[PDB]
């Protein structure tokens, strides 16, 4: 039964190493970069 | 002095749930104390030590020899011991005594001997059984070894003079006729069968109820104690007095029965007398529940007062007062000179006396929680009345439909106004306000259409002094103050923005001309033109057919300019202060903390008794949470009482010209009746959870207890993979438990 | 003025072609909270029955119906004194006497409210006045409420003579042996539906209108366990207890404590069919 | 209809859909057995309901409608609006006795009868067919 | 034919598939 | 994704109680021929309905 679960150390590197680069990955300057390009042009009003 | 008033068609239901529990509380006692003397009359055919007890010393006894002793001491007492055996004191022969007899003191004057010579009386010299230490060591290693005669005595320390035969009389009864503390010490070898006890019990509860019902309300023109000068309050001289002036008449009938059932095994009135009980217990009851019903809500409280001294003074100087009499009347007339498997029958008594003693505990608590809760619920129909009466009078619909920021004036043009003032809806108790916020961030309009829903351009909140119009100040402080929220009563929950009790406010006059004219006043020189977040109208009302308030709020707010937000809010209420007395609610409020304490200090008791890892225990957890609501239910009373005392002085302070915003006592006053009828919740569902003592009924509780997880795990599942009547898994996880659970109780 | 409570207006109609009256009730109450509460009613009486042929073939019915009831009350009570005495553990005796009694109040109800006409003829002699029929329109609905109730328990009553294969006696039997145990667990699901009927009564009660007294939780429960009524009001009544109370509520009298009814008739029923079936195996 | 239904004599040779077959063949006597229990009780409830709420509901104003009308509850598809107001005693009692009788209690005989012929039915085929 | 008798099977399969694979589960068990 | 696929394989593979639940889905070849009997039926209706 404990052999099983001896194995269970590689998996549960990986799913923190997994967690880890998802929180590292949903930062900013992804989605904010595109928010602030369509802020200043491709949508607005171009004439007053 | 015997009235007939007959003056509502009302209901009280403090009585009727008063009788109610007074009943339940006896029927299932009943069922208990049943159940649990069916073991005496089935049984009544170690402090004391089975030491060496070889006895070589009494000759010549050849004659049919009992033997009879009471370890009289601190909560014990004793009987003669069954002889049979292949010998047992036969002719010119000995016995020893081995029997059940568990009450025995310690170390203390325990010592009774009863020599009975059945046919006989040969000469012998037995000494005793004598006793060193086996457990306990009731008593030592002697004896006066006295002769043989006929139905000698003996008598020992650790027909004479009264010191002893008044005080044997008084410890055989002492607790034996008690009544009221008398079921738990039931004599064994005694005919009064534990079962008509509780019966007379009960009798004299529903007798004191019914003559109280009956003193209130009917025989109050002889001292005019009815409700203008009967303060509910105690007075020390007219609740307790009328206790037990109603206490002491009942004892002239409740004695012609306690004096039937005894002595009556003379020929079958014993059964004559259960039935005379039952209908005195049922006329009782009903006298009261009808006489009752006229009560003001000012005389019940005085007469559960009464009540409780009544039956307080029939337990702590009227019976130990019988039992003394009863003693010294034995004592100086007829000169009366007699007053392995058994371990789990301990065990079986011990759990059915802690049954029976946490039963009552547990209906006195649901007593005090129904009468927190359902004490007063007569105000409910009228005040859902009253909420839809005042929303279908104001035009509900026709308010919060609007969807455009000058639809507000219109609006109180043609029903706001009509309905504050004029002949019409004369009970109004206050003007009415316009504390509007500002933002300080006014906004461009947004794009119209549909929106994101999520409110937008949230800025700051304006706080300086402005001047007519908007800022502009001349020599000093502006004319339109921002008037600081007040510390208690505000946060309307928002739509976007929790709110607060401040902003720039209005008083919208006293009559028809004045409001017209400041309406129009502050129309025209812009005062909701700009960014304008809220405005919040809201004043009161009240209703004194009934004797209930409302707190009227209408909210329009603003997010984006363009769109009306609107919602309006209704709350009714009784306006009952802390300085009224000793209401209702202040008294079922100084009882649920009682109750807390007690649970608190018998829970906590078991930690340093217990020590530490009591965690992840359920009975460690659900018993923290019933503290935490009861404490919870009466403090909450409590604030809204003292809340609605403060509000009510501050109004009458200053009424002409003042709000006083009642909207905090009627959130309060929710959340206390929010929290009293969440905890009824707990007792019925425990109720409901003590249903498995019934033998057939008790796999149930099991199979729901050992399913549970199993469901839990596959509704985890589910909600992982993320309906129900398709696959129906329920079903058969519980049918199978259910049938494994069935096979283990029908075979064994 | 102010002080009124309520006002009720009445008239009656008789409509020749089909000899058949009809009373009229309006009644709006005005609570002493303000407000005005509508109600009305009609009822179509008939008060010259006696016109045609089917209305002598009727009267011939009820005269047979009226025989057979003093029959089953003979025939009853021969079963009382001469046979056995207090044989109610039997739901088949305790229902006959049900059927009884409820008979011979209806004959009683129908003869005192055909016995008192004298309202018809005393309008009849003077026809400018009120005709008073409001108090046979009451008697109707009694008679209406108890013939109904009268024929649901002798269509029920049918129950006792379907048995004649095995394949019916093996389902009364299952229903007959389940008895005991699903009233016994009817209790512990009661008492917690009503302990949650007195929570919404007490909390919602005031501003929901579904829950504003205690036989309308009742009903609103229930509909929600047909799944009719939704949460969308619930929830403004109260922000944290509206959504707390649906979700708990259907959680644990969906599919926790609903099941065990079906667990228990699935397990009775092949516990029956398992014994009957090995009876059988020894022929 | 009947062309399409009759397309079972002929995918019954699979064995999974011969089982399932068969549990419907074996059960067919049980099944009509217990509908006239049902349907008594159906009925009464129906004549019940006809005769008290016949002339102000237009659900039920006719017998087929207070017919149907029920089969409609049993889905879950009622007002109950307007017939308490139709009749304030025997309204709510009639509603709250036939919800009670049919989903707690009728309705699982149904689930009963299948499950435990389609387990004896598994159970002898298992049997018989392991004696090759 | 559509409530009585055709969402029944479905549970009745569901049903006895449970069983047993908890019956031959617990005799695993029982034996090892 | 993926990663949360293999969480959830591993939840299946983890101790009582929640792996009696899965290995449901060995019989399946009656899940899936019970569906096939029964939209004969609901085409049937279907086209008289029709």
């Amino acid at each position: 039964l404990k052999s099983v679960l001896r194995e269970l150390v590689t998996y549960l590197l990986f799913l923190i190493v997994l967690c880890i680069l998802t929180y590292g990955m949903m930062s900013s300057n992804v989605y904010y970069y595109t928010r602030m390009m369509s802020q200043l042009f491709l949508d607005t009003p171009v004439s007053k | 002095r015997f009235v007939f008033p007959e003056p509502t068609a009302d209901v009280n239901y403090i009585v009727m749930l008063t009788c109610a529990v007074c009943l339940v509380t006896y029927m299932v006692m009943a069922a208990i104390l049943h159940k649990l003397d069916q073991l005496d009359a089935s049984r009544g055919r170690r402090f004391k030590y089975e030491i060496l007890v070889k006895t070589g010393w009494g000759r010549g006894s050849g004659t049919t020899a009992h033997v009879g002793i009471m370890l009289y001491g601190v909560d014990s007492r004793s009987g003669h011991r069954h002889l049979d055996g292949d010998r047992a004191f036969h002719r010119n022969s000995l016995d020893i005594f081995r029997i059940a007899t568990p009450h025995s003191l310690g170390s203390v004057w325990k010592i009774r001997v009863w020599h009975d010579n059945k046919g006989l009386s040969p000469a012998w010299f037995l000494q005793h059984v004598i006793v060193r230490d086996l457990q306990t060591a009731r008593s030592a290693f002697f004896l006066v070894n006295d002769w043989l005669s006929v139905e000698t005595e003996a008598n020992g320390g650790l027909l004479l003079r009264f010191r002893r035969l008044l005080v044997a009389e008084l410890q055989r009864g002492f607790f034996d006729k008690h009544i009221w503390l008398s079921i738990w010490d039931r004599p064994p070898r005694s005919r009064f069968t534990r079962i008509q006890r509780a019966t007379c019990c009960v009798l004299l509860i529903c007798l004191f109820l019914g003559a109280n019902a009956v003193w209130y309300g009917a025989v109050g023109d002889s001292a005019y104690s009815t409700g203008h000068v009967s303060r509910l309050s105690p007075l020390s001289v007219d609740t307790v007095a009328v206790g037990l002036v109603s206490s002491v008449v009942v004892y002239p009938v409740y004695l012609a029965i306690l004096f039937l059932f005894r002595m009556s095994r003379p020929a079958w009135c014993a059964s004559l007398a259960h039935g005379l009980s039952l209908l005195l217990v049922a006329v009782a009851v009903a006298v009261s529940g009808w006489v009752g019903a006229s009560f003001p809500p000012g005389v019940s409280v005085a007469w559960l007062l009464s009540s409780s001294a009544s039956f307080l003074a029939s337990f702590l100087g009227w019976e130990p007062l019988k039992v003394l009499l009863e003693a010294l009347y034995f004592s100086l007339v007829a000169k009366r000179l007699h007053p392995f498997l058994a371990k789990e029958e301990a065990r079986k008594v011990k759990r059915l006396h802690g049954m029976l003693r946490s039963l009552l505990v547990y209906m006195l608590f649901l007593l005090v929680t129904l009468l927190a809760s359902y004490g007063d619920a007569s105000c409910h129909g009228h005040a859902y009345r009253l909420q839809s009466a005042i929303k279908q009078e104001l035009h509900s619909r026709a308010f919060l439909a609007i969807t455009r920021s000058e639809e507000l004036w219109p609006w109180m043009a043609h029903v706001l106004l009509p309905y504050v003032h004029g002949n019409q809806s004369s009970p109004e108790l206050g003007p009415p306000r316009l504390r509007q916020v500002r933002l300080q961030e006014a906004l461009y309009p947004d794009p119209p259409g549909p929106r994101v829903h999520t409110c937008s351009a949230a800025g700051g909140f304006s706080t300086s002094d402005y001047d007519v119009g908007w800022e502009s100040p001349h020599n000093g402080s502006g004319t339109w103050a921002y008037s600081a929220p007040d510390l208690l009563g505000a946060w309307s929950w928002g739509s976007c923005a929790v709110y607060d009790s401040g902003g720039y406010v209005q008083e919208l006059g006293l009559s028809l001309e004045e409001s017209r004219d400041r309406l129009r006043f502050l129309q025209l020189h812009n005062w909701l033109d700009n960014r304008s977040r809220a405005v919040f109208l809201e004043l009161t009302r009240y209703s004194p057919a009934v004797g209930l308030h409302a707190a009227v709020t209408l909210r329009l707010e603003f997010p984006a300019a363009g769109r009306a937000l609107a919602a309006l809010s209704v709350r009714p209420f009784a306006l009952r202060r802390l300085s009224a007395g000793l209401s209702l609610p202040l008294l079922t409020s100084v009882c649920l903390l009682l109750f807390a304490v007690h649970f608190a200090v018998a829970e906590a008791r078991t930690w340093h008794r217990e020590g530490r890892w009591r965690v992840l225990r359920l009975g460690a957890w659900a018993r923290w949470l019933l503290v935490a609501l009861t404490a919870a239910t009466a403090l909450v009373r409590l604030a809204q009482l003292g809340a609605a005392d403060r509000q009510w002085t501050r109004f009458v302070r200053g009424r002409p010209r003042r709000f006083t915003s009642f909207d905090q006592v009627a959130q309060l006053s929710s959340a206390a009746r929010g929290l009293a009828a969440s905890l009824l919740f707990l007792l019925l569902v425990k109720a409901a959870q003590q249903l498995r003592f019934v033998r057939q009924w008790s796999v149930f509780g099991k199979t729901l207890c050992r399913a549970l997880p199993e469901l839990l795990g596959v509704t985890l599942g589910l909600v992982v993979l993320g309906l129900w009547g398709a696959l129906r898994l329920g079903a058969v996880i519980l049918r199978w438990r259910y049938h494994a659970l069935r096979g283990e109780l029908y075979r064994p | 003025d102010r002080g009124t409570r309520a006002t009720f207006i009445d008239f009656s109609v008789y409509n020749a072609n089909i000899n058949l009256f009809c009373v009229v009730r309006l009644l709006v109450e005005f609570p002493a909270t303000g407000g005005v509460i509508p109600s009305w009613q009609f009822q179509p009486l008939k008060l010259i029955r006696y016109v045609t042929t089917f209305d002598f073939f009727l009267a011939a019915c009820e005269i047979i119906f009226c025989f057979f009831i003093f029959y089953y009350v003979v025939e009853e009570i021969l079963e009382i004194r001469i046979h056995k005495l207090h044989y109610f553990r039997s739901f088949w005796n305790c229902l006959d006497v049900v059927i009884v009694v409820l008979s011979v109040v209806a004959i009683g109800i129908n003869i005192y409210r055909t016995s008192n006409v004298e309202v018809l003829l005393q309008f009849l002699e003077d026809q400018n006045t009120f005709p008073n029929f409001e108090h046979l329109a009451y008697w109707q609905i009694q008679f209406n409420n108890i013939a109904a109730v009268t024929v649901f328990f002798v269509w029920i009553k049918l129950f006792k003579f379907i048995n004649f294969n095995r394949t019916m006696s093996q389902l009364s039997t299952t229903m007959s042996r389940c008895a005991k145990d699903l009233f016994g667990f009817a209790i512990m699901f009661f008492i917690i539906f009503l302990a949650y009927a007195q929570l919404a009564y007490l909390v919602f009660g005031t501003q929901v209108d579904d829950f504003s007294t205690f036989q309308e939780c009742i009903f609103t429960q229930f509909r929600i366990i047909l799944g009719d009524i939704n949460f969308a009001e619930i929830e403004e009544a109260n922000r944290v207890l509206g959504p707390i109370y649906f979700t708990t509520f259907v959680f644990f009298m969906f599919f926790i404590l609903l099941n065990m009814f079906l667990a228990i008739i699935n397990d009775t029923y092949s516990e029956v069919k398992s014994d009957l079936a090995q009876q059988k195996a020894e022929m």
